RNA sequence: UUUUUACUUAUUCAAUGAAGCGGAGCUGGAGGUCAAACUCCACGUUCUAGCAUUAAGCC
RNA sequence: UUGAUUUUUCAGGCCAACCAUCGAAAGGGAAUCCGGUUAAAAUUCCGGAACUUGGAUAUGGAUUCUUCACGGCAACGUAACUGAAUGUGGAGACGUCGGCGUGAGCCCUGGGAGGAGUUAUCUUUUCUUCUUAACAGCUUAUCACCCUGGAAUUGGUUUAUCCG
RNA sequence: AAUAGGGUGAAGCCAGAGGAAACUCUGGUGGAGGCUCGUAGCGGUUCUGACGUGCAAAUCGAUCGUCGAAUUUGGGUAUAGG
């Protein structure tokens, strides 16, 4: 499994022709220097690797989710 | 302090094998564990590997020597004998 | 080693993945100096091939 | 005799001890004489005298090793080669 | 009686030499055109320990005169030979320690080792540590050279036979006592199965001609004829004399 | 018939991936040259742990 | 081994030290892990996540008008970044003992969040859960090496005195 | 492939003390040895113990030897009846 850091690279990767499905995982975390925040992991399943993008911003996650290709099957966990 | 009066390196053998054999061992075993001056780099870093093999830690030169000394007296004589006979042939 | 890229198995220099830097340096200097003396021994020989 | 001349240069004149200092002094043209110990490796030796040929510097071949070359200079360490920058009260340059 | 321990060694079942750790056969180069007419130069790469041998071996790399290839030779290291030394072999090689020269090219008194009995056999005489061959004289009309072997024997060899200048390295090995049975065990662990030795006088009459008796004793003269047969040659075979050697021989 | 030593092809020993053998001739170094150039020797590698492979060149 | 030829013919170019074969379920050796599952199988099944070897093969990137890339004084760096015959090396690949150092697992222990036990008395108590695989990326080291500089009032330095 | 934990304390090294020199003494450090006490292991001394139609065609118990090497051991392999 490979982690993706660049959000722009992730959207270009999610529209690759071999991408079967996607996973949106929500983790209720806390930074211990504040209070609860909602982390989101976007996971793209390619032929060889699963690619994960960690989005700690609860608003950038929602914008990113609607920026994925509409054809991908998305599982919400 | 001085730990042993006379056995020295052969004190590892205890009381065994006979005193004459242990003092005969001591002479040649001090020589084989000594550090010798390197004729190549000038440092005193030459130690024995196996018999006849003497390596320098510094310059990594290996020279063929004696069983327990870097040079035997017989080899030193041959070195001068060969040197002398070489001069006459080459004038 | 068969399944890794070439940059992992070599160094960008002569004898890169085969010899160390100091041993390559000694080869270069030895090659230059010895070949320079080969010319000196040749011109000197030609000096003794015309007067003696 | 040259040992006495060399000892005087160390006492009164200028010098560098060591291979790296000698090569720098040949590059800068500050060397008047290069002294090489007998047990110096030939590759290092044949390179020092190539530097001296380019630099037009005389070379003196010491008869002892780097242990004996060091002690002539009044040093408690080994000197494989040295360069004379300024022969002072001595006359080593006129004899070599 | 029974087949005695002398005779069981020829079959060579458990009496072959232990040769796993040996570093190759020590030989001179094959006598070729370069050695017959000029000299060839090699460089000492290694000086190594050969298990079962007192003398260290030298690995010397030569160029092949006829094809692009390196040839590694296994020489017996003479004392004073060092790694990185240039070794010269041939008729025109100079008289320096480690060089391989024909016997006729060496003046009288030259100390030489790994000498050829016959031209091209690549070394037979004076190969053990501390040993050497002295050149006594030459007979140029017959192309022969007189040498003295480590045993004190005088031999006449062809002047084309080769030898290596110097003394075999590793000498003085015998000066130190072994002090232990374990030291002899380790000595023969990489040579062959010849240690330890049971005395034949301590066996039974089946095992040895010396076995048996109500005291341990040989019973008959232990000097055995040269014409005796296998199973009889136990003791001093063809002994010209016996007893403590007194005076010169 | 016996003794000795000459030959090499039988026979025997050894080596090599059967690489340079034997003779002669080119080139120098020499003999003192007493015809006329005969005889002898050599005939590309030695401060250095480099390199030498799949011919350049000329006709 | 190539250029092939479709002329199913070939043209050649290199080599020929050594090389039948058998011989290890403890030697050498390409590549997999976790969770779950059976009455009985599991590194084999299921779920997920990887890897190696062989083959085919396109796209992107890279490179070329100074044709077969740039940077760094250097040790060397990188996403790539021609290379036949032949050759040279390295890895495979190596005893034993001694103390020292680092890591991992285990042992010990504090706080907190749970569960169980003792509770005539005492015990903020006794026991227990609090875990993280192969694999991918970045970072991380003794040793070794490079540049600078030129050292006696010798200095650095290990438990073990070696280095300049 | 296997071999607890101790004792002793060889070379080498550091420091101090004494001496004109040749050299000597002391305190540490170090960790040698077919060394030593002693487990596992390997062996098999004595009880001339048990048993002796046995648990056993060689065992059981205590006692004992040795225990870092000439050590112990698996597998592969070789040696075949005068
Ligand atoms: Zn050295």
């Amino acid at each position: 499994a490979r982690e993706i850091k660049d959000i722009k690279e992730f959207v270009e990767l999610a529209r690759r022709s071999d991408i079967k499905s996607a996973i949106v995982k929500v983790n209720a975390k806390v930074n211990a220097n504040g209070k609860k925040f909602k982390q989101t992991k976007f996971k793209v399943r390619g032929s060889r690797y699963q690619y994960t993008l960690v989005v700690n911003d609860a608003s950038k996650a929602k914008k990113l989710q609607q920026s994925l290709p509409p054809t991908l099957k998305i599982t919400n966990l | 302090t001085k730990r042993t009066k006379k056995v020295g390196i052969t004190g590892k053998f205890g009381v065994r094998y006979g005193s004459s054999l242990r003092r005969q061992t001591k002479k040649l075993e001090v020589q084989q564990h000594a550090k010798y001056d390197c004729s190549f780099c000038g440092k005193r870093t030459v130690q024995r590997g196996a018999t006849g093999i003497w390596n320098c830690k510094s310059c990594k030169k290996t020279v063929a020597g004696g069983a327990y000394t870097v040079s035997t007296a017989a080899a030193a004589t041959v070195r001068s004998t060969i040197r002398r006979l070489r001069e006459l042939a080459e004038a | 080693y068969a399944q890794v890229s070439k940059t992992h198995k070599t160094v960008q220099r002569a004898y890169g993945g085969s010899r160390c830097a100091n041993c390559v340096k000694e080869r270069i200097v030895r090659a230059f100096l010895i070949e320079e003396q080969k010319i000196v021994k040749r011109v000197l020989k030609e000096q003794q091939d015309k007067e003696k | 005799n040259i040992n006495s001349k060399l000892a005087l240069t160390i006492k009164s004149g200028k010098y560098t001890l060591g291979y790296k200092s000698v090569v720098k002094s040949l590059r800068t043209g500050k060397a008047k004489l290069v002294i090489i110990a007998a047990n110096t490796p030939v590759l290092r030796k044949s390179e020092l005298e190539y530097y001296a040929m380019l630099s037009k510097t005389p070379v003196y071949y010491f008869q002892g090793g780097n242990n004996e070359l060091g002690t002539v200079c009044g040093k408690l360490f080994r000197v494989g080669t040295l360069s004379i920058l300024d022969a002072g009260d001595s006359d080593i340059l006129s004899s070599i | 009686g029974r087949v005695i321990r002398n005779q069981r060694k020829g079959a060579g079942s458990i009496f072959t030499s232990h040769t796993r750790l040996r570093k190759g056969a020590a030989k001179l180069r094959t006598l070729d055109y370069a050695e017959r007419h000029g000299y060839i130069r090699g460089v000492v790469k290694q000086i190594i320990h050969d298990p079962g041998r007192g003398a260290p071996l030298a690995k010397v790399a030569f160029r092949d005169p006829y094809k692009y290839k390196l040839r590694e030779e296994t020489f017996i290291a003479n004392e004073g030979v060092y790694t990185g030394q240039f070794i010269y072999a041939g008729k025109k090689a100079s008289l320096n320690v480690g060089n391989i020269l024909p016997l006729g090219a060496c003046p009288e008194g030259t100390i030489v080792s790994n000498v050829e009995e016959k031209v091209g056999d690549r070394g037979a005489l004076g190969r053990t540590s501390g040993n050497y061959v002295i050149i006594i004289g030459h007979n140029p009309d017959e192309n022969k050279t007189r040498v003295k072997l480590p045993s004190g024997a005088k031999k006449i060899i062809s002047s084309d036979a080769r030898g290596v200048i110097g003394v075999v390295a590793g000498g003085g090995r015998i000066d130190k006592p072994l002090l232990k049975a374990g030291r002899a065990f380790h000595k023969y662990k990489v040579k062959r199965n010849s240690w330890p030795k049971t005395r034949g006088v301590a066996m039974n009459p089946v095992d040895h001609p010396h076995g048996g008796g109500n005291h341990q004793h040989i019973g008959k003269a232990s000097t055995i004829s040269r014409g005796a047969v296998s199973g009889q040659k136990a003791g001093l075979i063809a002994a010209r004399r016996t007893g403590l050697l007194r005076g010169t021989q």
